[PDB]
């Protein structure tokens, strides 16, 4: 009875939602937690995490999209969507009577045939990965995962930030280094879009508060992090003073000022013209340091702080005295600057030196449209560990033209494995359609009209000859869309191997286990 | 009051409105189905298998149900014979259109579209399968109404039963020389007594007038009973009728009330036997055989309840047309004839429909399978924008055996798949067998219905899906 | 006696629960809190937990359990079911007038009865010759009844192999010798590894920690390694006299590692402490190619001395080379916030380390579950050499024997009958679970499956049916490898006697106490 | 027997409304349009397409429209 009423009926109020949440048309939503706290994204997979869910079965399939933020997360929304259409499948078995342990069944057989057609739909491999041209074919499918409002900005500061942000070397083999906090995101209100660009320096909000002098031409300063802040050593506990003559009463505060007074002047006999300093800055120290004009850096805990490990090179050192150049970091020139129209803290390195990491400038009059750009930006890590991490991602035709040619060789597996499963496999060998009907219906394109041809364009394999066209046919997404079925490589509109591979390996189970509860047990509070 | 739906709300509220009904009428279906319970407000229950009543009790919340009873009562006047197989087929085809209507967002005319070129292709099917059998052979439907009977005991009574409506079938027919065997069984009433044996019963070629004579013990032969279309005031009154038709010198006599001492004296002087009042309704029956003539001869039985009186004309003509005559049921409790009547009752429409259409439709599931397999032939051919609803289609006639099957509780996937080709390629004789949930021959087990039965259903069941497709606002909560 | 149908028709809701959970073709039921627990499992421990209950009766079906954990732990919904089938022949017989201790009585006959058959029908096998083929078999007859196939063709090796490692001459099974199992979220559950060594849980916390070493020795650490005036002088000395409660220690890890060999730092050390690290130590453990933890936990400590022979060291005063142990190979992984290690090629390793990898946790609680009550469950077969066929093979063939007594076993005319024709016939519900959570008709089954018997008795010919769920036909347990340890049986119908006679005996229904 | 209103929600609230109302019979115009039902409250309804037959049982509660 649970299945019947409460999980179809649950799980189908989100279903209808997601259907904008997947392809370049992709519609953002406005989603207000209880805490009042407005959220526009247009990916279901960020709503999900922030979305208060009651039903259990929806709560289980959100956890299936927080792994796929681990592997690929690009296009990952078709978790919710295919399931939904799985779903709607198995509705029709349930209401039959079909027994669950065959539904289990079509989908292991199914996955098993999967998998080794994926690996008949890699083609032109991509080894360079490293320059701009061969990238460009991998990135600027992914920007169309997100909002398309402009794709050649987005397109090219991925494809520029590579020698960036991304460690350069001549050939790096076994896993090269990455990171999702390669690219810091700052989020700067004004600007157009056009004036964003990838610097080789790091930008930080805060206004100093002294007699700074900026140096430029010279360059050449000293940085250093340091674990405590800066001060006379003090004590954790709370101290009691003890005053008897007047030597102890007049001399106490000379004798905090003093001790200071030589320990900030070790770190100026250095030449340190800036400093790295987790904790806060004193009032004494700020007062003596107007004669050397030495800054202090009044950033948050450490998870900022992991970005100026790359950068500067540094080891936070607790205690001041004279820090040995391996704690002493490198960067060119530090000044105030004014970028998106106010006034922050701004390291500028024409030429630099640093470390696998790198900065980009967001430019944007709304904020809100820059919180979807922070998820492109993961996006653009995404394909890199995408490139990484496996042996290889090859390439596959994208648009979501992948399943409509997997329809035709699904069929076929259960025509050629007769049995009692010979009709439960081709009901879920057509149940791939819903990937295109989920992409038309933001297309403003009639599913009714545009679908069989779709099937009429990629027929079998091809006519006679040794050829193929339908791995270069897509879906078009354009104002000409209404003429017939445009190309791809044309565009390169391409996908990944590892983008299918998983999200279809993780959707297996995931059909199955809400399929698989048999009654829902619930309680208060 | 509004009460108005746009949008999708519009469509999925008047899908779930037979939607529901749907599931609970499957357990109606075949001669293993079960029996309904209803309840009126007035808290009494009736049982029964006839969905005409349970359609009516039942208060569905949804204005769309309603006309599916009215849908019903159109199947009953028109056919009304073993609803038990028929009726059914109402609810068969809006369950079948919900998987496709608006997550395709098709708009309903596109389906209207497909539903009228459906319907074309039907008609060919219907009397494809159709074979044809010897129409003066009343042995061939003898065995026809035993099989709408299979719900009771009554097959061990069905020898008279059976005769016992054939009787009249034959007595009536023969309303054109020629063009078709059009009739009239409602001038032949069955009257229901309780007690007694059926074999009581007296059924033949001729005008059955049910009254009795002057005296019990009066001579119950006369030679040719011509039939012609306190105490003083009745003496007099009814003497200026009966003995003013013995102008025409007629030996039978039929009058509006009883007879008086006085007119025994005039009537009893004609060397015959004098009929007394006879019931209103059988002066009907006699006005269209024939101041008649021709009468062969004349009975009276006794027995204690009411009598009989016997009237053979034998010979209509000198063309001519239809008789008439009467029945009487003697069951054997009160509780057992009331029941029985269903079956007896929709007996005149089984033998109608066979002076219709003499070609033999299969029964037994056999018919929708038939038509499942023809319109998913079609569906290939066709292609174009009614690929995907005329294809739905041809599936709505493969649930209707589905049914079937639910009330054996095994599995239709076992059966249909051995359906498509037996029966497709094979013949149209093989159906699914109702006892024993196999497949069998239907024409040698003897399951099989008129064209009739299939064509006056089918036809209108596709039909009455054109008010479901062509819904868009409901408006409630006015006035009329 | 107008309480007695109460605690009666109460307590028989209480089938339907694990009824759809029962056998190797058993669905799963979804039970989830309000704490953000979900837990989607066949067990009934975790189900019976935080469920509310309406009927009190419940409780002693959960208390029934508790020695259920312990011999068995897997296969538990036989004891509810057995009370069920009682339940409805309750009122049944009760009706007839028969007194419930005679009913009671005459399953103390019926239990002494089955017993004496017991030991006919199982089937004495060997554990010395180490048989593969017999420990695939039984193993995955246990996988099937909690997860699915996917992760029964997995943990079918798996299971096998871990219960090869822990045995001896005199049959000596340790349930504490192999204990621990990793849970980590990495790949898919399906991609769960075996692993014949030991796997520590925690890596080091910095970037300059060793990536990969070769002989490692583990410094092992309890006590908290965290360490928490006239003029400002006093201040300053206070503050640097912190770090040298620990910088003392730290000059003797130096002396003390480079004692044996100090001129190549090319193999492994670590350092473990449960509580926090001191920031100042990782200057020297950087330097010093010295690997250290920050929260690392205790009982994962004593694994060393089973396999490498290591110890466990508290304070800091004990300074051994035996604390210090050593490794063949070392496979460090990074996986989250923190990096996991990996101790393989070990010279005579006696216990198995379990690393489960997974996606999310009811995707690893369905896993967890599943190894602990599939190991405790094997385990037991390999203590004693009696195995008894499986597949409810034998409550349909003792039924045989009950049903049929006559001058055998008589006693009372009809005080006693009742309880043996009720007794033979609550053991036939069994099969019919079975069935019917397949989805199949259970009596045309066990029609074909009393036919067969009724075939092989007439014949004079042993014989063990059992019934195929997957087909829907009879089968043999010895030919399809179903087969059930001696203690889980045994027991089974011992304790289901025993809660039997608890709701039999309960003549009425009372409340007392302070509203 | 009751209050007035003025200002722009005549122009506005009495149109805005006859809009609403008169969307709604929109979906019958042309033979692709749709039948809207009419339900009688006796159990029997009419269905039909007929602007004077709609428009004459539906309810409305401004003298505008």
């Amino acid at each position: 009875d649970g299945q019947i009423i409460k999980s179809i009926a649950a799980i189908r109020e989100l279903h209808q939602m997601c259907l904008t949440s997947m392809g370049p048309c992709g519609r953002n939503k406005i989603i207000v937690n209880h805490l009042g706290k407005i959220i526009i994204t247009n990916d279901a997979a960020t709503m999900l995490r922030e979305l208060d869910i009651v039903h259990p079965a929806v709560k289980v399939l959100v956890m299936a999209t927080e792994q796929q933020k681990i592997d690929m997360g690009d296009g990952t929304n078709l978790v919710m969507i295919l399931a939904g259409e799985l779903l709607n499948v198995s509705e029709k078995l349930i209401s039959m009577g079909l027994s669950a342990v065959e539904i289990i069944q079509g989908y292991n057989m199914a996955r098993k045939f999967t998998l080794k057609e994926l690996d008949e739909m890699v083609v032109g491999e991509i080894t360079d990965k490293n320059d701009k041209n061969e990238l460009l074919k991998m990135i600027k499918p992914v920007i169309s995962s997100k909002k398309y409002g402009s794709e050649d900005i987005l397109s090219e500061l991925v494809s520029e930030a590579v020698s960036h942000v991304l460690p350069v070397a001549q050939q790096a083999g076994e896993i090269p280094y990455f990171n999702v906090d390669s690219i810091r995101v700052v989020k700067i209100m004004g600007g157009s879009l056009s004036n964003s660009t990838v610097i080789k320096g790091m930008v930080f909000n805060r206004e100093p508060e002294g007699h700074v002098k900026s140096l430029s031409e010279d360059k050449k300063h000293k940085v250093a992090v340091f674990t405590c802040p800066l001060d006379i050593a003090n004590t954790e506990t709370k101290g009691t003073v003890l005053l008897h003559n007047a030597q102890e009463m007049l001399d106490f505060s000379k004798g905090e000022e003093k001790q200071i007074d030589a320990m900030m002047k070790e770190i100026a006999d250095m030449g340190v013209e800036c400093i790295v300093a987790g904790a806060g800055v004193g009032e004494l120290a700020l007062h003596y340091l107007n004669r050397y004009g030495i800054l202090v850096l009044k950033v948050p805990s450490k998870f900022e702080l992991r970005r100026l490990c790359r950068v500067c090179g540094a080891t936070p050192l607790p205690r001041l005295g004279a820090p040995t150049p391996e704690e002493l970091g490198l960067v060119e020139t530090v000044k105030t600057m004014e970028i998106g129209g106010d006034r922050v803290t701004v390291f500028k390195q024409e030429q630099g030196e640093i470390s696998r990491t790198s900065t980009i400038i967001l430019r944007g009059a709304t904020q809100n449209n820059l919180d979807d750009i922070e998820r492109a930006i993961d996006d653009g890590v995404a394909a890199v560990k995408g490139l990484m991490k496996p042996s290889g991602g090859k390439l596959l035709p994208g648009a979501g033209a992948t399943e409509i040619e997997l329809i035709s060789r699904i069929t076929k597996y259960g025509e050629r494995t007769p049995g009692l499963l010979q009709l439960a496999i081709k009901q879920f060998a057509v149940a791939f359609e819903v990937v295109p009907r989920t992409l038309a219906e933001t297309a403003g394109l009639d599913v009714n009209e545009v679908l069989p041809n779709l099937y009429a364009a990629h027929n079998v394999t091809e006519p006679g000859a040794v050829k193929t066209d339908h791995l270069y046919k897509g879906v078009d997404i354009d104002g000409e869309s209404d003429e017939g079925v445009k190309d791809i490589r044309e565009e390169n509109i391409y996908d990944m191997l590892a983008t299918k591979k998983f999200a279809i390996n993780v959707a297996t189970e995931a059909a199955t286990t809400v399929l698989s509860i048999d009654q829902i047990i619930m309680a208060k509070k | 009051s509004q009460e108005r739906t746009t949008g999708r709300q519009a469509q999925i509220s008047n899908i779930t409105a037979a939607k529901a009904v749907a599931d609970v009428i499957r357990t109606c279906l075949g001669p293993k189905a079960m029996l309904k319970m209803l309840l009126d407000p007035m808290g009494g229950l009736v049982l029964t298998n006839d969905g005409h009543a349970i359609l009516r009790e039942i208060d569905v919340a949804h204005p769309a149900a309603k006309s599916m009873l009215e849908l019903s009562r159109t199947q009953d006047e028109e056919v009304g014979d073993g609803t038990t197989t028929v009726i059914i087929l109402a609810g068969e085809i809006l369950a079948q259109c919900a998987p496709y209507l608006i997550e395709k967002n098709i708009h309903p005319v596109i389906i209207i579209q497909a539903l009228k070129k459906a319907l074309t292709d039907a008609l060919e099917v219907i009397k494809q399968v159709s074979k044809p059998v010897d129409v003066e052979n009343d042995a061939a439907m003898k065995k026809l109404i035993q099989a709408s009977i299979g719900t009771k005991y009554v097959i061990h009574w069905s020898e008279k039963m059976c005769e016992l409506a054939l009787d009249a079938v034959k007595t009536v027919r023969k309303d054109l020389g020629q063009t078709f065997e059009i009739d009239i069984k409602r001038y032949v009433r069955v009257e229901k007594i309780p007690g007694g044996d059926v074999l009581d019963s007296r059924v033949l070629k001729g005008v059955l007038l049910n009254k009795d004579v002057v005296h019990p013990k009066m001579s119950r032969h006369i030679e040719n009973p011509r039939v012609v279309l306190i105490l003083q005031i009745e003496e007099e009154q009814v003497q200026l009728m009966c003995e003013q038709i013995l102008a025409v010198r007629p030996t039978l006599v039929i009058t509006e009330k009883g007879v008086s001492d006085l007119a025994q004296h005039y009537l009893l002087k004609g060397g015959c036997s004098v009929l007394r009042r006879v019931k209103k309704s059988d002066n009907n029956r006699i006005a269209r055989v024939t101041v008649g003539t021709n009468c062969g001869l004349f009975k009276v039985e006794m027995i204690g309840d009411e009598y009989f009186s016997f009237l053979d004309n034998c010979k209509e003509p000198l063309s001519g047309l239809q008789k008439a005559c009467t029945i009487m049921l003697r069951g054997g409790s009160k509780d057992i004839l009331n029941e029985i009547d269903r079956n007896l009752q929709d007996a005149m429409a089984v033998a109608r429909n066979v002076m219709l259409s003499p070609s033999l439709s299969p029964g037994g599931g056999a018919t929708e399978m038939a038509v499942s397999v023809k319109l998913a032939e079609k569906a290939k051919q066709l292609e174009g924008i009614q690929q995907w609803p005329y294809q739905a289609v041809a599936d709505a006639m493969e649930c209707i055996p589905r049914t079937l099957i639910q009330n054996a509780g095994g599995d239709p996937i076992r059966l249909l798949s051995q359906l498509r080709a037996k029966h497709a390629q094979g013949n149209f004789t093989t159906g699914i067998d109702g006892d024993k949930g196999k497949i069998v021959d239907m024409v040698s087990y003897g399951i099989w219905e008129p064209e009739v039965i299939k064509q006056q259903s089918v036809k209108t069941a596709i039909e009455s899906a054109c008010l479901l497709l062509r819904v868009d606002d409901i408006v409630s909560g006015v006035r009329k | 006696d107008a309480a007695l149908k109460v605690n009666v028709t109460s307590a028989e809701g209480l089938q339907s629960v694990l009824e759809t959970n029962l056998g190797p073709k058993g669905t799963l039921k979804m039970l989830v809190d309000g704490a953000g627990n979900i837990k989607l499992t066949k067990d009934g421990k975790v189900l019976l937990t935080e469920m509310q209950i309406q009927s009190p009766t419940a409780v002693l079906i959960a208390r029934a359990a508790a020695a259920q954990d312990e011999i068995t732990g897997d296969g538990t919904t036989t004891v509810v079911c057995l009370v069920g089938e009682l339940l409805r022949q309750a009122h049944r017989f009760i009706q007839e007038g028969v007194h419930p201790r005679i009913i009671t009585d005459g399953f103390e006959i019926a239990r002494k009865e089955s017993m004496k058959f017991l030991d006919e029908f199982k089937i004495s096998k060997t554990n010395l010759s180490n048989d593969r083929e017999f420990l695939l078999q039984v193993a995955r007859s246990s996988l099937l009844t909690k997860v699915d196939a996917d992760l029964t063709e997995v943990l079918t090796p798996i299971v096998t192999d871990a219960v090869l490692s822990v045995y001896d001459a005199q049959a000596d099974n340790l349930d504490l010798h192999m204990v621990e199992i990793m849970q980590m979220q990495h790949l898919s559950p399906k991609d769960t590894t075996f692993i014949k060594g030991l796997v520590l849980d925690h890596g080091g916390r910095h970037p300059d920690m060793p990536t990969r070493v070769k002989n490692a020795y583990v410094l092992i650490l309890n006590v908290s390694l965290e360490y928490e005036y006239s003029s400002a002088d006093q201040r300053d000395k206070l503050a640097a006299s912190e770090r040298k409660f620990v910088d003392a220690k730290l000059k003797k890890i130096i002396d003390l590692k480079n004692e044996v060999c100090g001129m190549d730092p090319d193999k492994g050390f670590v350092i473990i402490n449960q509580k926090g690290i001191d920031p100042m130590s990782l200057d020297v453990f950087a330097k010093h190619n010295i690997l250290a933890l920050r929260r690392a936990k205790r009982r994962n400590m004593e694994r060393l001395q089973l396999v490498t022979g290591g110890e466990a060291q508290n304070s800091v005063e004990d300074l051994s080379p035996q604390i210090l142990g050593f490794s063949g190979l070392v496979y460090q992984e990074t996986i989250g916030e923190e990096k996991f290690t990996y101790v393989t090629e070990n010279t005579d390793p006696k216990s198995c380390t379990i690393l489960i990898k997974g996606s999310t946790h009811y995707a690893l609680a369905q896993t967890k579950d599943a190894v602990r009550d599939g190991l405790r469950a094997v385990a037991n077969v390999l203590k004693d050499k009696n195995i008894i066929p499986g597949a409810g093979a034998f409550y349909i063939a003792l039924s045989r024997y009950l049903r049929s007594a006559n001058m055998n076993k008589l006693g009372a005319k009809g005080k006693t009958k009742t309880g043996i024709e009720a007794f033979a016939e609550a053991l036939l519900v069994i099969p019919k679970t079975l069935v019917k959570n397949s989805g199949f008709d259970p009596l045309d089954v066990l029609a074909m499956v009393e036919d067969e018997l009724d075939d092989a008795q007439d014949s004079d010919e042993t014989r063990y049916v059992g019934v195929d769920l997957n087909i829907g036909d009879s089968c043999d347990p010895t030919i399809e490898g179903i087969w059930d340890s001696y203690r889980v049986l045994r027991n089974a119908i011992t304790g289901a006697t025993g809660i039997a006679s608890n709701l039999l005996l309960c003549d009425e229904l009372l409340r007392a106490g302070r509203s | 027997g009751g209050e007035k209103i003025s200002g722009d929600d005549i122009r506005n609230q009495n149109v805005l409304a006859t809009m609403a109302v008169a969307n709604v019979v929109k979906s019958s115009l042309g033979p692709v349009g749709l039948d809207k039902m009419l339900v009688d409250d006796i159990g029997d309804f009419t269905v039909t397409n007929d602007g004077a037959t709609i428009l004459s049982l539906l309810d409305v509660q401004h003298p505008a429209g």
